[PDB]
């Protein structure tokens, strides 16, 4: 024969001793408080207040500013007859080219 | 509201109602019902909320960045100057992105507004769109995900060498 | 970053001084508080990154990975507390300590300003993951799995170390902020070719690259549930994060060094997705789907356009949530039938209808149903690869056929058809299980309302 | 305190937050010295940020 | 490398010029980490002898912490001394050899030509 | 303006309200199918007012009401196009759906999951009106994949039947083959025209429109079950009869046809695309009407009937008559 | 489940073919 | 399943209904900022560049 | 069922022998498509790069990439 071994323990059903089980623990008071901790700090705190936080981020990565600033510049250069954008990012007077 | 120069609209010409039939159209009755049942309660609620705003008025500001020296007048590997030049370049690139967005909004608003004669009546918005997309493309296209003011300056210097060579060979 | 590092370390006395019935509740509570705290990293700017100190910074690439990392720890604790219920109390605390230690290494992997400190935290993540897989994995093969996971990584990462130290000798610094301004072009040579391979192959193993992927359908399959959650959701993304940082230094040689790897990814996502059509093990199917999804992130990082980096970081966050949820769903069936064979327990919608709705939503996000951030990342990568070469749409579009086909097949096999007659231990879904599914799926769907926070530094 | 273990992670937040602020005073060499944001100090002001 | 530097006065753990340097603070985070290592050694010493880990032998745990802090303070003094010696020798050698360390002409990026590589 | 746009959005929000009711529930409903049917009859009545004031003046608008996401030069907004196509298709779809649901209150009365069935049928209607009212390709793609997924869930309604699951996955497979061409079109329009909005596509009006129109034709071949990608529509008769009546005859399967009607300013300047649509539609309308001559299952005969009618719609797109094709949809 | 009921190498001798036919619950003439 | 969905809706609404009521009261009674030009010599605080009160509060308190 | 799932995964490499058939199939289906798609995408991008640098590819409104 083979060695001295414990047999396979049968798989427990948490609903047998506790039909009101939330599946967190076999102690029902610990089970209910684990459920309340998960649901309050997960849904009531992180999800709700976190989605509210993300919804009211103060102009995340200055997009709104960038529209408003663009609405300045267009309005400056529509009126002064300038082109809306130059092809040159940098002034060609402040660039030395390698001569050839 | 907004500024009517950066977002322009032509003057609205609606025709006067000239009913030929004797049948009353339901649209006028539904417009009167929308004015009574919907528009006046919404207006009264908004006037209440607007009075509550006027009780405590406070202000926000559009942030003004002064111009720092750009990447051309930063010494090579001088991180304190070229950091500020790079931040200025990133802000200007984000603003140029929004300028292209403004001109695209003008183009799309003209296409809806002019309707079935949109092709003739939106040539100016199409021309402004073509100019600003050519400028944006010459300035920022093909830089890559790791773009910087250095990549943009190298692209501009390559384009200026090509333009100088084309001017020299044509004379 | 030290306002996150110190509470993560304080989770260690919190788990070791807790009462024996309170060690899941307390660690779950305070890890959820750390995850709520992680949203202060969303102070991102359009030009500058959020630069805390000489050691730590956080731009819009590292910030969603940090929020996802700090979010995944309570979900891993919830997923793992049931199958470790009969465990010894000290081994249970050691398991939680390995998860806490892995969170600690990850949050300063993603915020490491300097690249060799990135390397040390990046490789430090191996040790808790190896311990979790080989100690709390269920089967024999975990031991062999722990070897493959260990030795595909180090064989890729020890040439990275040398390469990084070479950059330290050449540039004088490995600060990523300094290297943004002092980067020199990397010309075509053999020295720079093996420089490129040493900089890239560790992250190619971590992604995984197709052909280097063989550690993953052993490591993610043989792991326990928290191991598989952190392996699919976070540790694959160390490779994508590290590529997005390291390809700053690899231009312009990348423009032809990427060509083989792109092929290995573009054909590889055709292969591994096809592999998912014939997987008999459900957890292996989810693992091969992770290889197929990360192939797109490899292509998007190698073609290095703005659209491709935005799609790749969106797809990394979306795949993290979706693959972690899919492993948790497969575990919820494994904790009832005690087999990972997918054809075994069938017709489960007749028995478990709300869990079948979770299977449906996770399958729909797996096949990138719009407007999910799965589809946002998928679609933006497809746009950028079409601009790279118009023919790629073939290999892209065919992939989206097969991705649909294995996603619903998984949904049809396990949830639909007739239930298996002889299986009678299908318990009703616990509140913990549905909670775990909702804490994956509800943030994933809420990110479709505001996806700009997961679009990365060049949104 | 009967629930002294629930302050380990919060105080470790606050102290961690404290050290971050304490590090900012060690990285203040360019406070009111950048070309973008240098300005004259307002009355009853000694530093532009802390 | 620096072994001929500390060879005219050998076997000095901290030479007399090391007293020109500011000593490490007692709130040095390196010194706090060494004290933490002493506390971990005290816990492992309780664990391997099957004592209750946090409670047993507080005098022994405190002598572990104290002995590590005591040794580590002087180790940090010598560490800071040797890096100060390294920089002192570096700066004196650069100052005495100007022909090997010329002042490089820094060029602004208006003159610096860099090749552009399009990502397309 | 204020009547038109308000009742336009009230129709769609009103359709979303029973989904919010069924998802926020505790009790067993006092006839949730009657509530969904009353809601859809009311949405028909509410959608008739902008339709009447389009018939009066030709009044069209675009409601770009929520800025969603700006990818550097691609501003994506929740944008609704109230033109002739939406103004006629939304009341016809709501009227047909109101008849389908009063039919379903009888036909599906024995079904213990009748509330889930009315929920799925309303989710189809919401995704279909998202499809037909969309102004940009991303929102149209949301509606497109949404009607595909509700098609899956409603073909495989009796999910213990292996044939229902097989037909549902077959419908998914052929529609993803068409989605290859949809995403090809989106990729071409983004890379070449910098837009997914219909207005900038039509205003730029590209001459080299072979490849995006081939993508749109592939998308319609999948969605409208044209030849090559046709058999999923006769397989889709495995679902319940109101599913076949609503989705697979009258409302969903015209969407591909609707897609090519939506891009008629591009197809009218491309004779090659017109010839492709003409030959494909004639092939489809011959082949499926030929298949219908010998079938014995009555739903298969009506399914080959409607795929032949979709082939006829594709023909009249191919002869550069898109408004007759849309009239044949509504008829 | 145990090791002699798992699949193994290709059967070469006829008694190995017989015992692997017995393992897969089928006749030797059908295996 | 019904107990999970009841508890899910309960714990979402437990803070969500006070958050919606509070956002409504802030939008009605406190109200949104008005864009103004920066006065001469005035240096605005960093939270004074934002329009909504909750955004200004986040910028002042945390960022 | 266990025997089937073990044969499909774990028994394959203990019963693999590298011979002419497995090598010629492993190299045809393993590196064949890689070479194929390499030459397809390389030829396409060389042709497109030549058209762009010669000013021939219409890139008029292409500013998203
Ligand atoms: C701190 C870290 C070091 C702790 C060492 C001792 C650990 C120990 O024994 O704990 C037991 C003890 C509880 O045990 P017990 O019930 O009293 O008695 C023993 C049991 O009967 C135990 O039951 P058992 O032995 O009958 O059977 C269970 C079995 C279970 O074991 C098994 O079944 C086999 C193993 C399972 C799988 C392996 C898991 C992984 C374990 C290794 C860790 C690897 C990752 C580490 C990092 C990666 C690199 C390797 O064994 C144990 O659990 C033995 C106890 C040891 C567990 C923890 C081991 C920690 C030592 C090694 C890690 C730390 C040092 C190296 C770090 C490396 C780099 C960071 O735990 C604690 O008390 C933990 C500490 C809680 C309070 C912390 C307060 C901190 C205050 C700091 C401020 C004050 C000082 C200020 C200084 C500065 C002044 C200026
Ligand atoms: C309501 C309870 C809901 C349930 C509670 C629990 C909810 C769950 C938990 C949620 C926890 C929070 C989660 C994070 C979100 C945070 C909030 C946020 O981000 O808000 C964003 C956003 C911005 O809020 P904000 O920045 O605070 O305000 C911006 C203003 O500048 C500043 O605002 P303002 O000052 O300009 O406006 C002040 C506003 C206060 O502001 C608010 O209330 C907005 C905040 C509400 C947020 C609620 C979000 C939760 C989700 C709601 C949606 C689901 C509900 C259930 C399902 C419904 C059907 C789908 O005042 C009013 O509301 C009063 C006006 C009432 C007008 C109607 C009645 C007029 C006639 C009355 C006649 C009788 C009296 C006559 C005499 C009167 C004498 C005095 O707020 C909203 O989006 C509000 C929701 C409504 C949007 C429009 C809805 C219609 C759109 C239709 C077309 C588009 C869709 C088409 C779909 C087509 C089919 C596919
Ligand atoms: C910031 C404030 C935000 C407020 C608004 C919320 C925004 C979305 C958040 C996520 C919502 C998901 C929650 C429900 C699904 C999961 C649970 C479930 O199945 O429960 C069934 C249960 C009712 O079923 P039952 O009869 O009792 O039992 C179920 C049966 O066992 C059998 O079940 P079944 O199979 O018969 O029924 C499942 C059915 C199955 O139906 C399907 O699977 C078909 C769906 C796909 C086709 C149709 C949609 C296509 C796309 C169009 C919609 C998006 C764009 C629309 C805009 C216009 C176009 C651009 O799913 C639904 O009917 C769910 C409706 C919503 C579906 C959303 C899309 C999921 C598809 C996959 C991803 C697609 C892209 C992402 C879209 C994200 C949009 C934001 O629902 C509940 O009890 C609901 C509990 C409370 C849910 C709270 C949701 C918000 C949580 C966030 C908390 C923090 C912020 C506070 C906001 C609170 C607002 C109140
Ligand atoms: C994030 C990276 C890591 C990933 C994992 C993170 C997990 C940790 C969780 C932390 C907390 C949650 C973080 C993510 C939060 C995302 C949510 C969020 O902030 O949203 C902000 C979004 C932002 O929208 P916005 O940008 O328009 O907001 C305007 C900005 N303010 C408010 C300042 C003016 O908020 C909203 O959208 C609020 C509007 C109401 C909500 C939507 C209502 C309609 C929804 C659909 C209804 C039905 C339509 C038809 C369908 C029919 C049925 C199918
Ligand atoms: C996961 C499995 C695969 C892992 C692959 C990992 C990367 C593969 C390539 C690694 C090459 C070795 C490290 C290169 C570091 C580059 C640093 C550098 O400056 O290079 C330029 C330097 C150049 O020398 P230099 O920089 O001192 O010279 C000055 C500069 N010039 C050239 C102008 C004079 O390259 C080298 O010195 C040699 C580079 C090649 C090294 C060849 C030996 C190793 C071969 C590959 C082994 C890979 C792992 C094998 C194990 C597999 C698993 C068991
Ligand atoms: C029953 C509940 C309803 C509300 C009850 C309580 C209020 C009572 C009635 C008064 C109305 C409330 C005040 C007005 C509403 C707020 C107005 C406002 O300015 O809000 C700020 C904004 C308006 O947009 P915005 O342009 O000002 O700001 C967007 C933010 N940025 C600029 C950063 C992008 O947000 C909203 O209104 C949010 C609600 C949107 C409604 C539609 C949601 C659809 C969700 C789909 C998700 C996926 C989309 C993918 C596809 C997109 C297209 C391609
Ligand atoms: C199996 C699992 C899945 C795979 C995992 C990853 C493994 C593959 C990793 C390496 C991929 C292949 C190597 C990178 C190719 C990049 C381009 C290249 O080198 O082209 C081949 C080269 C062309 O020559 P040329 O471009 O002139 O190079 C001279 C440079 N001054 O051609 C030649 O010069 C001829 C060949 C010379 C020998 C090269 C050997 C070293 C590189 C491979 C290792
Ligand atoms: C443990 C610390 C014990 C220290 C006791 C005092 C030892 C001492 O004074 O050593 C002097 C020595 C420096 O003497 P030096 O002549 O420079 O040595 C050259 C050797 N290659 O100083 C040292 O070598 C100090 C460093 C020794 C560290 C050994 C353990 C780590
Ligand atoms: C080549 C060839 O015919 O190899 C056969 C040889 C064994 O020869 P055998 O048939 O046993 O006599 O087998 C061998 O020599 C071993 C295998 C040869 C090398 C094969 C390389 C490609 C394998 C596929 C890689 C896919 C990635």
């Amino acid at each position: 024969l083979r060695w001295q071994e414990d047999p396979e323990p049968e798989d427990e059903n948490l609903y047998e001793k506790n039909p009101d089980s939330h599946g967190y623990d076999k102690d029902p008071a610990v089970d209910v408080w684990n459920m309340r901790v998960v649901f309050f700090f997960g849904f009531s705190i992180v999800l709700v207040l976190g989605s509210t936080f993300v919804a009211y981020l103060p102009d995340y990565r200055m997009q709104e500013w960038a529209r408003r600033e663009a609405e300045r510049l267009v309005k400056y250069r529509e009126a002064h007859g300038l082109p809306l954008m130059e092809s040159n990012c940098f002034d060609p007077s402040k660039i030395q080219l390698p001569e050839d | 509201s907004w500024d009517k120069d950066v977002y322009p609209e032509p003057p609205r010409r609606t025709p006067a109602p000239s009913p030929q039939t004797s049948l009353p159209n339901p649209i006028t009755y539904l417009t009167k019902a929308f004015d009574l049942l919907v528009d006046r309660p919404v207006t009264l609620v908004r006037e209440f909320i607007e009075r509550q705003h006027a009780k405590n008025k406070y202000y926000y500001y559009h942030r003004e960045f002064r111009r720092v020296p750009d990447i051309t007048e930063c010494h090579e590997k001088d991180v304190l100057c070229m950091f500020e030049a790079e931040m200025q370049w990133k802000r200007d690139y984000k603003v140029d992105q929004e300028i292209v967005n403004i001109i695209q909004e003008r183009l799309k608003a003209c296409q809806q507004r002019e309707g079935e004669s949109h092709r003739q009546n939106c040539a100016k918005e199409l021309q402004q769109f073509t100019q600003v997309v050519k400028a944006y493309q010459d300035r920022y296209h093909d830089l890559g995900a790791h773009y910087s003011a250095r990549k943009c300056l190298a692209k501009q210097k390559q384009r200026m060498l090509a333009e100088r060579k084309a001017t020299k060979e044509a004379a | 970053m030290l306002k996150y590092i110190i509470p993560t370390m304080m989770l260690m006395p919190l788990t070791w001084l807790s009462k024996n019935s309170m060690i899941w509740i307390n660690t779950t509570l305070h890890s959820l508080l750390i995850s709520l705290t992680s949203l202060l990293l969303l102070n991102q700017f359009g030009d500058n990154s959020l630069n805390f100190s000489l050691t730590f910074f956080s731009d819009s690439l590292s910030t969603p990975l940090l929020i996802l990392t700090m979010w995944l720890l309570p979900l891993m604790l919830m997923a793992s507390q049931h199958h470790l219920s009969k465990e010894n109390l000290a081994r249970k605390k050691l398991f939680i300590s390995m998860l806490i230690l892995l969170q600690l290494f990850l949050i300063m992997t993603f915020t490491a300003t300097e690249l060799i400190f990135f390397y040390i935290m990046f490789e430090a993540t191996l040790v808790p993951t190896l311990i979790i897989i080989t100690r709390w994995g269920n089967q024999t093969e975990r031991l062999n799995a722990g070897l493959y996971f260990l030795f595909y990584t180090l064989a890729g990462s020890l040439p990275l170390l040398v390469a990084l130290i070479y950059i330290q000798n050449t540039m004088g610094s490995l600060n990523f902020l300094i290297l943004q301004y002092w980067v020199q072009p990397m010309p075509n040579s053999w020295s720079n070719t093996f420089m490129w391979l040493a900089c890239m192959m560790a992250f190619m193993v971590k992604m995984p690259l197709y052909g280097l992927h063989l550690w993953l359908p052993k490591a993610h399959v043989e792991a326990p549930i928290a191991g598989s959650m952190v392996l699919a959701a976070i540790l694959l993304k160390l490779g994508g994060y590290g590529m997005m940082r390291i390809t700053l230094l690899l231009n312009p040689i990348t423009d032809f060094m990427a060509y083989p790897f792109i092929m290995l990814s573009l054909w590889g996502m055709i292969m591994t997705s096809s592999i998912c059509l014939r997987q008999t093990d459900l957890k292996s199917l989810i693992a091969y789907s992770s290889v197929s999804h990360m192939a797109l992130v490899i292509v998007a990082i190698l073609i290095q356009t703005p659209w491709s980096y935005m799609g790749a970081t969106a797809l990394m966050i979306a795949h993290g949530l979706t693959s972690s949820m899919l492993f948790c769903l497969a575990n919820s069936n494994y904790e009832r039938v005690h087999s990972r064979t997918m054809i075994l327990a069938r017709g489960l919608q007749t028995l478990l209808p709300l869990m079948a709705a979770w299977w449906l939503l996770a399958s729909l996000t797996n096949l990138a149903l719009p407007p999910s951030i799965n589809l946002i990342g998928e679609l933006f990568v497809v746009m950028s690869t079409f601009s790279w070469s118009n023919i790629t749409i073939i290999l892209m579009g065919l992939n989206m056929v097969i991705t649909a086909l294995y996603s619903l097949y998984m949904l049809i096999t396990t949830q639909r058809g007739k239930h298996t007659h002889h299986i009678n231990n299908i318990l009703p879904s616990f509140t913990r299980e549905n909670a775990l599914m909702s804490l994956h799926m509800l943030p994933l769907l809420l990110l479709s309302l505001n996806p700009k926070i997961i679009l990365g530094p060049l949104y | 305190r009967d629930h002294w273990i629930h302050v380990l992670v919060p105080v470790g937040f606050v102290f961690g937050y404290y050290l971050d602020r304490k590090n900012d005073e060690k990285l203040a060499a360019f406070r009111n010295k950048s070309l973008l944001y240098k300005r004259e100090l307002k009355p009853q002001e000694e530093v532009t940020w802390k | 490398m620096m072994t001929g530097r500390q060879a005219r006065a050998p076997l000095q753990f901290l030479p007399d010029e090391a007293r020109s340097l500011p000593p490490p603070k007692l709130t040095d985070p390196r010194l706090a980490y060494i004290g933490f290592l002493g506390y971990c050694s005290g816990l492992i010493d309780n664990a391997i002898r099957r004592r209750p880990v946090l409670s047993a032998g507080l005098h022994r745990q405190f002598l572990y912490i104290t002995s590590f802090v005591f040794v580590g303070y002087y180790l940090l003094k010598r560490q800071d001394y040797m890096y100060a010696v390294r920089d002192h020798d570096m700066f004196s050698y650069i100052k005495s050899h100007p022909e090997d360390f010329p002042e490089k002409d820094k060029k602004t990026y208006r003159e610096v030509f860099e090749e552009f590589h399009p990502v397309r | 303006m204020n009547l038109f746009s308000s009742l336009t959005l009230v129709t769609l929000i009103l359709l979303t309200m029973p989904i919010a009711a069924i998802n926020f529930n505790t009790h067993k409903f006092t006839n949730y199918p009657l509530y969904v049917k009353t809601t859809i009859s009311c949405a028909f009545i509410t959608s008739m007012i902008p339709t009447m004031m389009f018939i009066h003046t030709g009044q069209e608008m675009i409601i770009s009401n929520w800025h969603w996401l700006t990818i550097q030069t691609l501003k994506l907004s929740l944008s609704f196009k109230m033109d002739f196509f939406s103004m006629m298709f939304v009341p016809v779809a709501l009227f047909v759906t109101w008849s389908i649901m009063e039919f379903s209150m009888w036909y599906m009365h024995s079904d213990p999951n009748i509330n889930q069935f009315f929920k799925y049928l309303l989710l189809f209607l919401i995704t279909m009106l998202i499809l037909v009212t969309a102004n940009n390709l991303f929102q149209l793609f949301i509606g497109w994949e949404g009607v595909g997924i509700m098609s899956f869930l409603l073909i495989g309604w009796w999910y213990g039947r292996t044939d229902a699951n097989t037909a549902a996955l077959q419908a998914i497979l052929y529609n993803r083959i068409g989605d290859i061409g949809f995403i090809l079109a989106m990729a071409w329009f983004l890379i070449n025209l910098n837009t997914w909005d219909l207005q900038q596509i039509f205003m730029l009006n590209p001459n080299d429109s072979n490849l995006p129109l081939m993508g749109l034709i592939l998308a319609a071949t999948g969605k409208s079950a044209q030849f090559g990608l046709h058999p999923w529509l006769p397989s889709a008769m495995e679902g319940p009869t109101p599913v076949s009546a609503l989705l697979h005859s009258s409302t969903m399967v015209v969407a591909g046809i609707f897609l090519l009607i939506r891009f008629y300013p591009l197809t009218e300047n491309n004779k090659f695309g017109q010839s492709i649509m003409l030959c494909l539609g004639a092939m489809t309308t011959l082949f499926t009407a030929m298949c219908a001559l010998t079938q014995n299952d009555i739903k298969k005969i009506i399914a080959f009937s409607t795929s032949s009618q979709l082939g006829l719609m594709m023909v009249t797109i191919g002869i550069n008559q898109p408004h007759l094709a849309f009239l044949h949809i509504c008829t | 489940i145990t090791k002699d009921m798992l699949p193994g190498p290709y059967p070469k001798t006829p008694e190995e073919r017989a015992a692997a036919a017995k393992k897969y619950n089928m006749r030797v003439e059908d295996y | 399943d019904k107990r999970f969905l009841k508890l899910l809706r309960f714990y979402i609404l437990l803070t969500g209904i006070p958050v919606v009521i509070g956002i409504t009261l802030i939008n009605v009674f406190i109200g949104e900022a008005e864009l103004a030009e920066i006065p001469e010599g005035y240096v605005p605080e960093h939270w004074e560049y934002f329009k909504h009160p909750i955004s200004r509060w986040i910028a002042r308190t945390f960022f | 069922l266990i025997r089937w799932t073990c044969a499909r995964s774990a028994n394959v490499y203990p019963n693999f022998r590298p011979n002419t058939k497995t090598s010629l199939l492993g190299a045809l289906f393993g590196i064949g498509p890689l070479i194929f798609w390499y030459y397809v995408f390389k030829t396409d991008r060389d042709r497109k790069e030549k058209l762009i640098q010669e000013g021939k590819l219409d890139r008029t409104f292409n500013i998203s990439y």
